[PDB]
Protein backbone atom coordinates (compact mmCIF):
# COMPACT_ATOMS: atom_id res chain seq x y z
CA UNK A 1 0.00 0.00 0.00
CA UNK A 2 3.09 2.18 0.44
CA UNK A 3 4.01 3.07 -3.15
CA UNK A 4 6.12 5.42 -5.26
CA UNK A 5 4.27 7.92 -7.44
CA UNK A 6 5.56 10.34 -10.11
CA UNK A 7 4.25 13.72 -11.33
CA UNK A 8 5.55 16.08 -14.05
CA UNK A 9 5.72 19.64 -12.65
CA UNK A 10 7.04 23.15 -13.17
CA UNK A 11 9.87 24.16 -10.78
CA UNK A 12 7.65 27.08 -9.73
CA UNK A 13 4.96 24.57 -8.66
CA UNK A 14 7.37 23.55 -5.85
CA UNK A 15 7.27 27.03 -4.33
CA UNK A 16 10.91 27.10 -3.21
CA UNK A 17 11.54 30.79 -4.02
CA UNK A 18 12.46 30.48 -7.68
CA UNK A 19 11.33 32.44 -10.73
CA UNK A 20 11.98 30.11 -13.66
CA UNK A 21 10.35 28.28 -16.57
CA UNK A 22 12.40 25.11 -16.06
CA UNK A 23 10.77 21.78 -15.21
CA UNK A 24 11.12 18.44 -13.37
CA UNK A 25 9.74 15.02 -12.51
CA UNK A 26 8.86 15.05 -8.81
CA UNK A 27 8.47 11.70 -7.02
CA UNK A 28 6.89 10.93 -3.65
CA UNK A 29 5.79 8.18 -1.24
CA UNK A 30 2.08 7.50 -0.58
CA UNK A 31 -0.15 5.07 1.37
CA UNK A 32 -0.67 3.55 4.83
CA UNK A 33 1.69 1.23 6.73
CA UNK A 34 1.43 -2.47 7.69
CA UNK A 35 1.17 -1.58 11.43
CA UNK A 36 3.70 -4.33 12.33
CA UNK A 37 7.01 -6.06 11.35
CA UNK A 38 9.22 -4.26 13.84
CA UNK A 39 9.30 -5.21 17.51
CA UNK A 40 9.02 -1.49 18.34
CA UNK A 41 5.64 -0.99 16.59
CA UNK A 42 4.28 -4.25 17.96
CA UNK A 43 5.05 -2.76 21.38
CA UNK A 44 3.56 0.67 20.55
CA UNK A 45 0.32 -0.91 19.30
CA UNK A 46 0.15 -3.27 22.31
CA UNK A 47 0.87 -0.52 24.86
CA UNK A 48 -1.85 1.60 23.25
CA UNK A 49 -4.48 -1.16 23.54
CA UNK A 50 -3.80 -1.88 27.24
CA UNK A 51 -3.53 1.93 27.64
CA UNK A 52 -0.21 1.88 29.52
CA UNK A 53 1.25 4.32 26.98
CA UNK A 54 -1.53 10.37 19.92
CA UNK A 55 2.06 9.71 18.82
CA UNK A 56 3.51 6.39 17.63
CA UNK A 57 3.54 4.37 14.44
CA UNK A 58 5.56 4.15 11.21
CA UNK A 59 5.20 6.13 7.98
CA UNK A 60 5.62 5.50 4.26
CA UNK A 61 8.66 7.70 3.63
CA UNK A 62 11.60 8.04 1.19
CA UNK A 63 14.43 5.55 1.75
CA UNK A 64 16.37 6.74 -1.31
CA UNK A 65 16.53 10.11 -3.09
CA UNK A 66 16.84 11.02 -6.79
CA UNK A 67 19.78 12.76 -8.49
CA UNK A 68 20.31 16.51 -8.06
CA UNK A 69 18.24 18.69 -10.37
CA UNK A 70 19.73 21.84 -11.94
CA UNK A 71 18.07 24.79 -13.69
CA UNK A 72 18.60 28.32 -14.98
CA UNK A 73 16.20 30.89 -13.55
CA UNK A 74 14.73 33.82 -15.55
CA UNK A 75 17.48 36.07 -14.14
CA UNK A 76 20.28 33.91 -15.70
CA UNK A 77 21.40 32.30 -12.43
CA UNK A 78 21.73 28.53 -11.95
CA UNK A 79 20.36 26.65 -8.93
CA UNK A 80 20.63 23.04 -7.72
CA UNK A 81 17.89 21.07 -5.97
CA UNK A 82 19.21 18.36 -3.63
CA UNK A 83 17.14 15.47 -2.17
CA UNK A 84 14.05 17.13 -3.59
CA UNK A 85 12.68 13.85 -4.99
CA UNK A 86 12.40 10.23 -3.80
CA UNK A 87 13.80 7.08 -5.44
CA UNK A 88 12.42 4.36 -3.11
CA UNK A 89 9.90 4.17 -0.25
CA UNK A 90 9.54 2.09 2.90
CA UNK A 91 7.66 2.16 6.20
CA UNK A 92 10.14 3.52 8.74
CA UNK B 1 5.94 31.25 -26.90
CA UNK B 2 9.05 30.24 -24.91
CA UNK B 3 12.43 29.03 -26.25
CA UNK B 4 14.19 26.22 -28.13
CA UNK B 5 17.00 26.44 -25.55
CA UNK B 6 14.37 26.21 -22.80
CA UNK B 7 12.71 23.35 -24.77
CA UNK B 8 16.11 21.64 -24.57
CA UNK B 9 16.44 22.14 -20.79
CA UNK B 10 13.05 20.43 -20.20
CA UNK B 11 14.06 17.44 -22.36
CA UNK B 12 17.30 17.16 -20.34
CA UNK B 13 15.65 17.40 -16.90
CA UNK B 14 13.04 14.79 -17.90
CA UNK B 15 15.80 12.39 -19.00
CA UNK B 16 17.52 10.48 -16.18
CA UNK B 17 20.91 10.47 -17.96
CA UNK B 18 21.07 14.14 -19.08
CA UNK B 19 19.67 15.41 -15.77
CA UNK B 20 22.30 13.55 -13.73
CA UNK B 21 25.31 14.88 -15.65
CA UNK B 22 23.89 18.39 -16.07
CA UNK B 23 23.73 18.73 -12.27
CA UNK B 24 27.19 17.13 -12.09
CA UNK B 25 28.68 20.10 -13.98
CA UNK B 26 26.54 22.91 -12.61
CA UNK B 27 27.70 21.87 -9.11
CA UNK B 28 31.45 22.53 -9.58
CA UNK B 29 30.99 25.32 -12.19
CA UNK B 30 28.35 27.51 -10.51
CA UNK B 31 28.96 30.29 -8.03
CA UNK B 32 26.51 33.23 -7.70
CA UNK B 33 25.53 32.18 -4.15
CA UNK B 34 28.54 34.28 -3.32
CA UNK B 35 30.69 35.58 -6.19
CA UNK B 36 33.72 33.40 -5.15
CA UNK B 37 36.03 31.36 -7.44
CA UNK B 38 35.12 27.96 -8.88
CA UNK B 39 37.50 25.00 -9.17
CA UNK B 40 38.24 25.42 -12.89
CA UNK B 41 39.70 21.91 -13.19
CA UNK B 42 36.73 20.16 -11.52
CA UNK B 43 34.43 22.31 -13.68
CA UNK B 44 36.30 21.47 -16.89
CA UNK B 45 36.38 17.82 -15.78
CA UNK B 46 32.62 17.84 -15.18
CA UNK B 47 32.03 19.55 -18.57
CA UNK B 48 33.96 16.94 -20.60
CA UNK B 49 32.00 14.22 -18.77
CA UNK B 50 28.72 15.91 -19.74
CA UNK B 51 29.30 15.75 -23.51
CA UNK B 52 30.95 12.30 -23.42
CA UNK B 53 28.29 10.54 -21.30
CA UNK B 54 25.08 12.19 -22.60
CA UNK B 55 23.86 11.37 -26.17
CA UNK B 56 24.11 14.13 -28.80
CA UNK B 57 20.31 14.39 -29.02
CA UNK B 58 20.08 15.83 -25.50
CA UNK B 59 23.60 17.27 -25.12
CA UNK B 60 23.44 19.33 -28.34
CA UNK B 61 19.95 20.75 -27.75
CA UNK B 62 21.48 22.58 -24.79
CA UNK B 63 24.41 23.99 -26.80
CA UNK B 64 23.32 24.39 -30.44
CA UNK B 65 19.69 25.53 -29.99
CA UNK B 66 18.30 28.21 -32.30
CA UNK B 67 17.29 31.58 -30.81
CA UNK B 68 14.75 34.25 -31.73
CA UNK B 69 15.64 36.97 -29.17
CA UNK B 70 18.59 38.22 -27.07
CA UNK B 71 17.26 36.53 -23.89
CA UNK B 72 17.46 33.15 -25.65
CA UNK B 73 21.09 33.83 -26.70
CA UNK B 74 21.96 34.64 -23.07
CA UNK B 75 20.58 31.28 -21.91
CA UNK B 76 22.51 29.51 -24.68
CA UNK B 77 25.69 31.39 -23.65
CA UNK B 78 25.37 30.39 -19.98
CA UNK B 79 25.22 26.67 -20.99
CA UNK B 80 28.90 26.08 -20.18
CA UNK B 81 28.94 28.43 -17.14
CA UNK B 82 31.37 30.95 -18.80
CA UNK B 83 32.10 32.92 -15.61
CA UNK B 84 33.90 29.74 -14.48
CA UNK B 85 34.78 27.64 -17.52
CA UNK B 86 35.66 30.49 -19.86
CA UNK B 87 36.64 34.01 -18.77
CA UNK B 88 39.79 35.02 -16.85
CA UNK B 89 41.41 38.30 -15.72
CA UNK B 90 43.10 38.89 -19.09
CA UNK B 91 43.12 37.25 -22.51
CA UNK B 92 46.45 35.75 -23.61
CA UNK B 93 47.69 35.82 -27.22
CA UNK B 94 45.95 33.04 -29.20
CA UNK B 95 49.11 31.39 -30.53
CA UNK B 96 50.46 31.27 -26.96
CA UNK B 97 47.28 29.43 -25.91
CA UNK B 98 47.45 27.16 -28.98
CA UNK B 99 50.90 26.11 -27.81
CA UNK B 100 49.58 25.48 -24.26
CA UNK B 101 46.82 23.29 -25.68
CA UNK B 102 49.31 21.22 -27.69
CA UNK B 103 51.15 20.27 -24.46
CA UNK B 104 47.99 18.67 -23.04
CA UNK B 105 47.11 15.38 -24.75
CA UNK B 106 43.39 15.88 -24.22
CA UNK B 107 43.35 19.39 -25.69
CA UNK B 108 45.82 18.54 -28.49
CA UNK B 109 43.58 15.65 -29.54
CA UNK B 110 40.50 17.85 -29.51
CA UNK B 111 42.00 20.82 -31.36
CA UNK B 112 43.30 18.60 -34.16
CA UNK B 113 39.77 17.13 -34.48
CA UNK B 114 38.15 20.58 -34.69
CA UNK B 115 40.61 21.67 -37.43
CA UNK B 116 40.10 18.39 -39.28
CA UNK B 117 36.29 18.28 -39.32
CA UNK B 118 35.28 21.96 -39.26
CA UNK B 119 36.94 23.10 -42.53
CA UNK B 120 35.68 23.94 -46.12
CA UNK B 121 34.62 21.12 -48.47
CA UNK B 122 36.92 22.22 -51.30
CA UNK B 123 39.32 24.97 -52.38
CA UNK B 124 36.62 27.56 -53.20
CA UNK B 125 33.32 26.20 -51.80
CA UNK B 126 33.07 27.94 -48.41
CA UNK B 127 30.75 25.46 -46.69
CA UNK B 128 31.64 21.88 -45.76
CA UNK B 129 29.46 18.91 -46.81
CA UNK B 130 26.19 18.29 -44.90
CA UNK B 131 26.92 14.67 -43.85
CA UNK B 132 30.06 16.10 -42.23
CA UNK B 133 27.93 18.41 -40.03
CA UNK B 134 27.68 15.89 -37.16
CA UNK B 135 31.41 15.24 -36.90
CA UNK B 136 32.15 19.01 -36.87
CA UNK B 137 29.61 19.47 -34.04
CA UNK B 138 31.27 16.55 -32.22
CA UNK B 139 34.64 18.32 -32.48
CA UNK B 140 33.49 21.75 -31.29
CA UNK B 141 31.53 20.31 -28.37
CA UNK B 142 34.64 18.23 -27.60
CA UNK B 143 36.78 21.35 -27.09
CA UNK B 144 34.57 22.29 -24.13
CA UNK B 145 36.36 21.54 -20.87
CA UNK B 146 39.84 21.99 -22.38
CA UNK B 147 41.99 25.14 -22.07
CA UNK B 148 40.55 25.96 -25.48
CA UNK B 149 36.96 26.14 -24.19
CA UNK B 150 35.00 28.25 -26.68
CA UNK B 151 31.69 30.10 -26.53
CA UNK B 152 29.32 32.33 -28.49
CA UNK B 153 30.62 35.91 -28.61
CA UNK B 154 27.52 37.95 -29.56
CA UNK B 155 23.74 38.21 -30.10
CA UNK B 156 23.42 38.59 -33.88
CA UNK B 157 25.49 35.58 -35.07
CA UNK B 158 26.69 32.03 -34.30
CA UNK B 159 30.29 33.28 -34.13
CA UNK B 160 32.36 31.57 -31.42
CA UNK B 161 35.80 32.08 -29.90
CA UNK B 162 38.13 30.87 -27.16
CA UNK B 163 39.43 33.22 -24.46
CA UNK B 164 42.36 34.75 -26.34
CA UNK B 165 43.14 37.83 -28.47
CA UNK B 166 45.87 38.74 -30.97
CA UNK B 167 47.56 41.53 -29.02
CA UNK B 168 51.36 41.12 -29.11
CA UNK B 169 51.55 39.09 -32.33
CA UNK B 170 54.33 41.03 -34.07
CA UNK B 171 55.24 39.48 -37.43
CA UNK B 172 52.92 36.58 -36.52
CA UNK B 173 49.79 38.80 -36.55
CA UNK B 174 48.13 37.33 -39.68
CA UNK B 175 48.58 33.72 -38.43
CA UNK B 176 47.13 34.61 -35.04
CA UNK B 177 44.12 36.17 -36.79
CA UNK B 178 43.95 33.15 -39.09
CA UNK B 179 43.75 30.98 -35.95
CA UNK B 180 41.14 33.13 -34.13
CA UNK B 181 39.01 33.56 -37.28
CA UNK B 182 38.91 29.75 -37.61
CA UNK B 183 36.62 29.96 -34.59
CA UNK B 184 34.97 33.37 -35.20
CA UNK B 185 34.17 33.01 -38.89
CA UNK B 186 33.77 29.27 -39.57
CA UNK B 187 31.30 28.72 -42.41
CA UNK B 188 30.99 24.96 -41.80
CA UNK B 189 30.47 25.42 -38.03
CA UNK B 190 27.78 28.11 -38.44
CA UNK B 191 25.98 25.95 -41.01
CA UNK B 192 26.18 22.82 -38.84
CA UNK B 193 24.67 24.78 -35.93
CA UNK B 194 22.03 26.25 -38.29
CA UNK B 195 21.07 22.76 -39.54
CA UNK B 196 20.74 21.24 -36.07
CA UNK B 197 17.94 23.68 -35.18
CA UNK B 198 16.47 23.03 -38.63
CA UNK B 199 15.46 26.31 -40.28
CA UNK C 1 8.58 18.86 20.45
CA UNK C 2 9.88 15.48 19.27
CA UNK C 3 11.28 13.95 22.47
CA UNK C 4 12.47 10.70 24.02
CA UNK C 5 10.39 9.27 26.87
CA UNK C 6 11.05 6.32 29.21
CA UNK C 7 8.68 3.95 31.05
CA UNK C 8 9.39 1.04 33.43
CA UNK C 9 7.34 -2.01 32.34
CA UNK C 10 6.83 -5.75 32.72
CA UNK C 11 7.90 -7.81 29.69
CA UNK C 12 4.33 -9.16 29.60
CA UNK C 13 3.07 -5.56 29.20
CA UNK C 14 4.68 -5.64 25.72
CA UNK C 15 2.40 -8.47 24.59
CA UNK C 16 5.00 -10.25 22.43
CA UNK C 17 3.92 -13.81 23.31
CA UNK C 18 5.93 -14.31 26.48
CA UNK C 19 4.98 -15.70 29.88
CA UNK C 20 7.55 -14.25 32.28
CA UNK C 21 8.02 -12.10 35.38
CA UNK C 22 11.10 -10.34 34.00
CA UNK C 23 11.17 -6.57 33.41
CA UNK C 24 12.55 -3.71 31.29
CA UNK C 25 12.86 0.00 30.60
CA UNK C 26 11.00 0.72 27.36
CA UNK C 27 11.80 3.96 25.51
CA UNK C 28 9.87 5.69 22.72
CA UNK C 29 9.61 8.81 20.54
CA UNK C 30 6.73 11.30 20.99
CA UNK C 31 5.53 14.66 19.61
CA UNK C 32 4.81 16.52 16.37
CA UNK C 33 7.31 17.51 13.65
CA UNK C 34 8.63 20.92 12.51
CA UNK C 35 6.85 20.59 9.11
CA UNK C 36 9.99 21.79 7.26
CA UNK C 37 13.84 21.56 7.04
CA UNK C 38 13.99 19.11 4.15
CA UNK C 39 13.41 20.21 0.57
CA UNK C 40 11.09 17.20 0.18
CA UNK C 41 8.62 18.30 2.91
CA UNK C 42 8.71 21.90 1.75
CA UNK C 43 7.56 20.52 -1.61
CA UNK C 44 4.90 18.22 -0.09
CA UNK C 45 3.43 21.09 1.96
CA UNK C 46 3.55 23.46 -1.04
CA UNK C 47 1.99 20.94 -3.46
CA UNK C 48 -0.78 20.32 -0.93
CA UNK C 49 -1.64 24.04 -0.63
CA UNK C 50 -1.85 24.63 -4.41
CA UNK C 51 -3.65 21.23 -4.55
CA UNK C 52 -1.49 19.79 -7.35
CA UNK C 53 -0.74 16.75 -5.18
CA UNK C 54 -3.86 12.31 2.86
CA UNK C 55 -0.28 11.00 2.77
CA UNK C 56 2.91 13.06 3.18
CA UNK C 57 4.91 14.52 6.03
CA UNK C 58 7.64 13.44 8.46
CA UNK C 59 7.34 11.64 11.80
CA UNK C 60 9.13 11.67 15.15
CA UNK C 61 10.71 8.21 15.01
CA UNK C 62 13.67 6.25 16.46
CA UNK C 63 17.04 7.04 14.86
CA UNK C 64 18.95 4.80 17.28
CA UNK C 65 17.95 1.66 19.19
CA UNK C 66 18.88 0.41 22.69
CA UNK C 67 20.93 -2.69 23.56
CA UNK C 68 19.36 -6.16 23.29
CA UNK C 69 17.30 -7.21 26.30
CA UNK C 70 17.43 -10.80 27.60
CA UNK C 71 15.15 -12.67 30.00
CA UNK C 72 14.22 -16.09 31.36
CA UNK C 73 10.56 -17.01 30.95
CA UNK C 74 8.52 -18.98 33.54
CA UNK C 75 9.21 -22.17 31.55
CA UNK C 76 13.03 -21.82 32.00
CA UNK C 77 13.75 -20.71 28.42
CA UNK C 78 15.74 -17.57 27.55
CA UNK C 79 14.64 -15.02 24.95
CA UNK C 80 16.29 -11.94 23.42
CA UNK C 81 14.50 -8.73 22.43
CA UNK C 82 16.21 -6.84 19.58
CA UNK C 83 15.51 -3.20 18.58
CA UNK C 84 12.61 -3.22 21.01
CA UNK C 85 13.55 0.18 22.48
CA UNK C 86 14.75 3.54 21.13
CA UNK C 87 17.95 5.44 22.00
CA UNK C 88 17.47 8.67 19.99
CA UNK C 89 14.65 10.32 18.02
CA UNK C 90 14.42 12.56 14.97
CA UNK C 91 11.86 13.70 12.41
CA UNK C 92 12.43 11.51 9.36
CA UNK D 1 6.09 -13.34 46.76
CA UNK D 2 8.52 -13.85 43.85
CA UNK D 3 12.28 -14.58 44.00
CA UNK D 4 15.68 -13.18 45.01
CA UNK D 5 17.06 -14.55 41.73
CA UNK D 6 14.21 -12.82 39.90
CA UNK D 7 14.87 -9.69 42.03
CA UNK D 8 18.42 -9.88 40.66
CA UNK D 9 17.29 -10.16 37.02
CA UNK D 10 15.20 -6.96 37.35
CA UNK D 11 18.17 -5.05 38.84
CA UNK D 12 20.33 -6.25 35.92
CA UNK D 13 17.82 -5.35 33.17
CA UNK D 14 17.29 -1.89 34.70
CA UNK D 15 21.06 -1.27 34.71
CA UNK D 16 22.56 -0.24 31.35
CA UNK D 17 25.86 -2.06 32.01
CA UNK D 18 24.51 -5.40 33.33
CA UNK D 19 21.73 -5.53 30.71
CA UNK D 20 24.17 -5.05 27.82
CA UNK D 21 26.55 -7.86 28.84
CA UNK D 22 23.78 -10.22 29.97
CA UNK D 23 22.33 -10.13 26.44
CA UNK D 24 25.88 -10.44 25.08
CA UNK D 25 26.19 -13.90 26.67
CA UNK D 26 22.65 -15.16 26.25
CA UNK D 27 23.04 -14.54 22.49
CA UNK D 28 25.90 -17.01 21.86
CA UNK D 29 24.94 -19.41 24.70
CA UNK D 30 21.20 -19.86 24.09
CA UNK D 31 19.56 -22.36 21.78
CA UNK D 32 16.01 -23.66 22.46
CA UNK D 33 14.65 -21.97 19.30
CA UNK D 34 15.81 -25.21 17.77
CA UNK D 35 17.78 -27.63 19.95
CA UNK D 36 21.01 -27.16 17.86
CA UNK D 37 24.60 -26.74 19.16
CA UNK D 38 25.98 -23.46 20.53
CA UNK D 39 29.48 -22.11 19.83
CA UNK D 40 31.00 -23.16 23.17
CA UNK D 41 34.02 -20.86 22.72
CA UNK D 42 31.97 -17.75 21.90
CA UNK D 43 29.68 -18.64 24.82
CA UNK D 44 32.60 -19.11 27.23
CA UNK D 45 34.14 -15.90 25.85
CA UNK D 46 30.89 -14.00 26.42
CA UNK D 47 30.58 -15.47 29.96
CA UNK D 48 34.06 -14.34 31.08
CA UNK D 49 33.27 -10.87 29.72
CA UNK D 50 30.06 -10.78 31.78
CA UNK D 51 31.75 -11.25 35.17
CA UNK D 52 34.77 -9.07 34.29
CA UNK D 53 32.84 -6.06 32.94
CA UNK D 54 29.81 -6.00 35.28
CA UNK D 55 30.31 -4.99 38.98
CA UNK D 56 29.94 -7.71 41.63
CA UNK D 57 26.79 -6.07 43.01
CA UNK D 58 24.82 -6.91 39.86
CA UNK D 59 26.85 -9.87 38.55
CA UNK D 60 26.68 -11.84 41.82
CA UNK D 61 22.95 -11.28 42.44
CA UNK D 62 22.39 -13.38 39.32
CA UNK D 63 24.69 -16.21 40.45
CA UNK D 64 24.71 -16.33 44.28
CA UNK D 65 21.05 -15.47 45.05
CA UNK D 66 19.30 -17.29 47.88
CA UNK D 67 16.35 -19.58 47.06
CA UNK D 68 13.24 -20.71 48.92
CA UNK D 69 11.84 -23.28 46.45
CA UNK D 70 12.98 -25.65 43.66
CA UNK D 71 11.77 -23.26 40.91
CA UNK D 72 14.14 -20.59 42.24
CA UNK D 73 17.07 -23.07 42.19
CA UNK D 74 16.27 -23.90 38.55
CA UNK D 75 16.47 -20.21 37.59
CA UNK D 76 19.76 -19.87 39.48
CA UNK D 77 21.10 -22.99 37.70
CA UNK D 78 20.22 -21.65 34.22
CA UNK D 79 22.25 -18.45 34.92
CA UNK D 80 25.30 -19.70 32.99
CA UNK D 81 23.23 -21.50 30.28
CA UNK D 82 24.47 -25.01 31.32
CA UNK D 83 23.11 -26.81 28.24
CA UNK D 84 25.81 -24.87 26.35
CA UNK D 85 28.49 -23.74 28.80
CA UNK D 86 28.50 -26.84 30.99
CA UNK D 87 27.23 -30.27 29.95
CA UNK D 88 28.70 -32.55 27.25
CA UNK D 89 28.05 -36.09 25.96
CA UNK D 90 30.16 -37.72 28.69
CA UNK D 91 32.03 -36.59 31.80
CA UNK D 92 35.82 -37.05 31.71
CA UNK D 93 37.88 -38.02 34.76
CA UNK D 94 38.45 -34.92 36.94
CA UNK D 95 42.24 -35.17 37.11
CA UNK D 96 42.32 -35.43 33.29
CA UNK D 97 40.32 -32.18 33.11
CA UNK D 98 42.52 -30.56 35.79
CA UNK D 99 45.49 -31.27 33.54
CA UNK D 100 43.65 -29.77 30.52
CA UNK D 101 42.92 -26.62 32.53
CA UNK D 102 46.58 -26.24 33.50
CA UNK D 103 47.57 -26.06 29.80
CA UNK D 104 45.36 -23.00 29.28
CA UNK D 105 46.79 -19.86 30.89
CA UNK D 106 43.36 -18.40 31.57
CA UNK D 107 42.04 -21.54 33.26
CA UNK D 108 45.31 -22.26 35.10
CA UNK D 109 45.25 -18.74 36.53
CA UNK D 110 41.65 -19.11 37.62
CA UNK D 111 41.95 -22.58 39.18
CA UNK D 112 44.97 -21.54 41.25
CA UNK D 113 42.92 -18.54 42.51
CA UNK D 114 39.95 -20.73 43.49
CA UNK D 115 42.24 -23.13 45.43
CA UNK D 116 44.01 -20.19 47.07
CA UNK D 117 40.99 -18.21 48.25
CA UNK D 118 38.32 -20.89 48.81
CA UNK D 119 40.10 -22.96 51.50
CA UNK D 120 39.75 -23.37 55.36
CA UNK D 121 41.00 -20.60 57.68
CA UNK D 122 43.19 -22.92 59.76
CA UNK D 123 44.10 -26.58 60.28
CA UNK D 124 40.87 -27.55 62.09
CA UNK D 125 38.44 -24.62 61.66
CA UNK D 126 36.34 -25.72 58.66
CA UNK D 127 35.16 -22.28 57.53
CA UNK D 128 37.38 -19.55 56.08
CA UNK D 129 37.39 -15.99 57.49
CA UNK D 130 34.46 -13.68 56.62
CA UNK D 131 36.53 -10.82 55.10
CA UNK D 132 37.89 -13.48 52.72
CA UNK D 133 34.34 -14.23 51.48
CA UNK D 134 34.51 -11.69 48.62
CA UNK D 135 37.79 -12.96 47.19
CA UNK D 136 36.51 -16.58 47.25
CA UNK D 137 33.36 -15.49 45.37
CA UNK D 138 35.61 -13.64 42.90
CA UNK D 139 37.55 -16.86 42.27
CA UNK D 140 34.55 -19.15 41.77
CA UNK D 141 32.78 -16.70 39.47
CA UNK D 142 36.11 -16.37 37.63
CA UNK D 143 36.14 -20.09 36.75
CA UNK D 144 32.99 -19.56 34.69
CA UNK D 145 33.82 -19.53 30.99
CA UNK D 146 36.89 -21.77 31.41
CA UNK D 147 36.98 -25.53 30.72
CA UNK D 148 36.43 -25.81 34.47
CA UNK D 149 33.03 -24.08 34.34
CA UNK D 150 31.15 -25.13 37.48
CA UNK D 151 27.50 -25.08 38.49
CA UNK D 152 25.07 -26.00 41.26
CA UNK D 153 24.38 -29.75 41.28
CA UNK D 154 21.13 -30.05 43.30
CA UNK D 155 18.09 -28.44 44.97
CA UNK D 156 18.79 -28.93 48.69
CA UNK D 157 22.33 -27.46 48.94
CA UNK D 158 24.83 -24.92 47.55
CA UNK D 159 27.09 -27.77 46.40
CA UNK D 160 28.80 -27.09 43.06
CA UNK D 161 30.88 -29.11 40.61
CA UNK D 162 32.54 -28.99 37.20
CA UNK D 163 31.61 -31.45 34.44
CA UNK D 164 33.82 -34.38 35.46
CA UNK D 165 33.56 -37.61 37.50
CA UNK D 166 36.09 -39.96 39.12
CA UNK D 167 35.49 -43.04 36.99
CA UNK D 168 38.81 -44.58 35.88
CA UNK D 169 40.95 -43.19 38.71
CA UNK D 170 42.79 -46.39 39.68
CA UNK D 171 45.31 -45.78 42.46
CA UNK D 172 44.59 -42.04 42.06
CA UNK D 173 40.95 -42.41 43.23
CA UNK D 174 41.28 -40.58 46.57
CA UNK D 175 43.06 -37.58 44.96
CA UNK D 176 40.40 -37.35 42.26
CA UNK D 177 37.71 -37.35 44.96
CA UNK D 178 39.77 -34.84 46.94
CA UNK D 179 39.73 -32.61 43.84
CA UNK D 180 35.99 -33.02 43.09
CA UNK D 181 35.00 -32.60 46.76
CA UNK D 182 36.91 -29.29 46.79
CA UNK D 183 34.03 -28.07 44.64
CA UNK D 184 31.18 -30.25 46.00
CA UNK D 185 31.83 -29.85 49.72
CA UNK D 186 33.57 -26.48 50.17
CA UNK D 187 32.69 -25.01 53.57
CA UNK D 188 34.11 -21.56 52.78
CA UNK D 189 32.33 -21.39 49.39
CA UNK D 190 28.92 -22.41 50.82
CA UNK D 191 29.31 -19.87 53.63
CA UNK D 192 30.37 -17.08 51.25
CA UNK D 193 27.28 -17.78 49.11
CA UNK D 194 25.12 -17.94 52.28
CA UNK D 195 26.45 -14.55 53.46
CA UNK D 196 25.88 -12.78 50.14
CA UNK D 197 22.13 -13.43 50.35
CA UNK D 198 22.30 -12.43 54.02
CA UNK D 199 20.35 -14.90 56.17
C1 LIG E 1 4.09 24.83 -16.54
O1 LIG E 1 4.27 26.21 -16.84
C2 LIG E 1 3.42 26.88 -17.76
C3 LIG E 1 3.66 28.38 -17.63
O2 LIG E 1 3.39 29.01 -18.86
C4 LIG E 1 1.96 26.52 -17.49
O3 LIG E 1 1.11 27.27 -18.33
C5 LIG E 1 1.80 25.03 -17.74
O4 LIG E 1 0.46 24.64 -17.49
C6 LIG E 1 2.72 24.19 -16.85
N1 LIG E 1 2.90 22.91 -17.51
C7 LIG E 1 2.98 21.71 -16.93
C8 LIG E 1 2.89 21.59 -15.43
O5 LIG E 1 3.12 20.69 -17.60
C1 LIG F 1 4.63 -6.01 36.96
O1 LIG F 1 4.18 -7.32 37.31
C2 LIG F 1 3.43 -7.55 38.49
C3 LIG F 1 2.84 -8.96 38.42
O2 LIG F 1 2.69 -9.47 39.73
C4 LIG F 1 2.34 -6.50 38.65
O3 LIG F 1 1.54 -6.79 39.77
C5 LIG F 1 3.02 -5.14 38.81
O4 LIG F 1 2.06 -4.13 38.96
C6 LIG F 1 3.92 -4.81 37.62
N1 LIG F 1 4.91 -3.84 38.09
C7 LIG F 1 5.39 -2.79 37.41
C8 LIG F 1 4.91 -2.52 36.01
O5 LIG F 1 6.21 -2.04 37.92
Amino acid sequence: GCVLTAIHLNVTDLGLGYETKEELIFRYCSGSCDAAETTYDKILKNLSRNRRLKVGQACCRPIAFDDDLSFLDDNLVYHILRKHSAKRCGCI
Amino acid sequence: KGNNCLDAAKACNLDDTCKKYRSAYITPCTTSMSNEVCNRRKCHKALRQFFDKVPAKHSYGMLFCSCRDIACTERRRQTIVPVCSYEERERPNCLSLQDSCKTNYICRSRLADFFTNCQPESRSVSNCLKENYADCLLAYSGLIGTVMTPNYVDSSSLSVAPWCDCSNSGNDLEDCLKFLNFFKDNTCLKNAIQAFGNG
